[PDB]
């Protein structure tokens, strides 16, 4: 019966930043809103109560202000420790609690180019009747990126997946797996296999290829 | 000081029953609501309901009302959540959780938390992965793809753990078969691809799999 709405899905800042998240409340809550803190993987830490208190052994610079329907969590000075997902919390339904869709904080750097990889299957997996075609951005920064299939120069859509590594704690850049999956019918059909990379690191697209068959 | 230790994870059928436990210790069970949260994979947080652990009295979200049981067992300090009849789309990550909330309201954050129960529900059966490689060809990459494994996790490792540096081993997805597919990848001198060698090991543990791949230039 309260609708939480947390206003910038993800924020990119650098340490010694100033950071606001706002939440919003789509009926009155009072002061009754709590923000936690969640890492990857991790279990969600209890930042600020009641809008504004500290949480006992929390560091100073988180503060939360707001009554009502607005509020907002502040990091007046942003340490590497505290990248990580942010959720607000009203306790004030009595009918439900109810969480924001959170925000995740990331660390913003110097943009970087990713370098590009393109894997042909292996002759084990074709004997099998399958063959999986893997493309592989490295260490790039925005996590933003677009990886394009052709095979013999026609898009392929939906029949592909991929994966993002967390952000990397040294370099702060994200990684990038995408595997195209063929049958050995299909895949012994054409020959020319390409992953085009749009990234805006890259004044124009890169593509990586390999003709089938070809050392 | 104050703890929640929950059971571990779990990994079951479409139409099986589940029980899950989150065990306190370091204050009174009695005197605090224990909440439970989901969160499904790759999503934000929902409350389930909550129960005071002293009579079991109970409060459920609407949209989880006569789909779960929270119960608790005050003697040894624990509380449980349960389905009857579980779907696919109950899998997430399950969190208990304890109401700092005394009388009514007045505050009620969720204070301390536990790590989290992982539950799978799939009509999957379990699988050892097949491990194929990524060959090589300044800086090269090279890597294996563990596919077609079910339920998680899979650990890689290089070169029996002595090659870390430059090691990306990526989140798996899950493919329309319901088998989980991961690749793990590194970068390397260029120079050293004829004289270095390069072997991923991977272990499965649900399947009893170890593997050794050596990745070599084609």
């Amino acid at each position: 019966d309260i609708q939480m709405t947390q206003s910038p899905s993800s924020l990119s800042a650098s340490v010694g930043d100033r950071v606001t998240i706002t939440c919003r409340a789509s009926q009155s809550i009072s002061s009754y809103l709590n923000w936690y803190q969640q890492k990857p993987g991790k279990t969600p830490k209890l930042l600020i109560y009641a809008a504004s208190s500290l949480q006992s052994g929390v560091p100073s610079r988180f503060s939360g202000s707001g009554s009502g329907t607005d509020f907002t969590l502040t990091i007046s000075s942003l340490q590497p420790e505290d990248f990580a997902t942010y959720y607000c919390q009203q306790s004030y339904s009595n009918l439900m609690y109810s969480f924001g869709q959170g925000t995740k904080v990331e660390i913003k750097r110097t943009v970087a180019a990713p370098s590009v990889f393109i894997f042909p299957p292996s002759d084990e997996q074709l004997k099998s009747g399958t063959a999986s075609v893997v493309c592989l951005l490295n260490n790039f920064y925005p996590r933003e990126a677009k990886v394009q299939w052709k095979v013999d120069n026609a898009l392929q859509s939906g029949n592909s997946q991929e994966s993002v590594t967390e952000q990397d704690s040294k370099d702060s850049t994200y990684s990038l797996s995408s595997t195209l999956t063929l049958s050995k019918a299909d895949y012994e059909k054409h020959k020319v296999y390409a992953c085009e990379v749009t990234h805006q690191g890259l004044s124009s697209p890169v593509t990586k290829s390999f003709n089938r068959g070809e050392c | 000081e104050v703890q929640l230790v929950q059971s571990g994870a779990e990994v079951k059928k479409p139409g099986e029953s589940l029980k899950i436990s989150c065990r306190g210790s370091g204050y009174s069970f009695t005197s605090y609501w224990i909440g439970w949260v989901r969160q499904m994979p790759g999503k934000g947080l929902e409350w389930m309901g909550i129960i005071y652990p002293a009579d079991s009295d109970t409060r459920y979200s609407p949209s989880f009302q006569g789909q779960v049981t929270i119960s608790a067992d005050k003697s040894i300090n624990t509380a449980y959540l349960q389905w009857s009849s579980l779907k696919a789309s109950d899998t997430a990550m399950y969190y208990c959780a304890r109401l700092r909330m005394i009388g009514f309201d007045k505050n009620a954050p969720l204070d301390y938390w536990g790590q989290g129960t992982l539950v799978t529900v799939s009509s999957a059966s379990t699988k050892g992965p097949s491990v194929f490689p990524l060959a090589p060809s300044g800086t090269a990459a090279l890597g294996c793809l563990v596919k077609d494994y079910f339920p998680e996790p899979v650990t890689v490792s290089w070169n029996s753990g002595a090659l870390t540096s430059g090691v990306h081993t990526f989140p798996a997805v899950l493919q329309s078969s319901g088998l989980y597919s991961l690749s793990s990848v590194v970068t390397v001198p260029s120079s050293s691809l004829g004289t270095q060698t390069y072997i991923c090991n991977v272990n499965h543990k649900p399947s009893n799999t170890k593997v050794d791949k050596k990745v070599e230039p084609k």
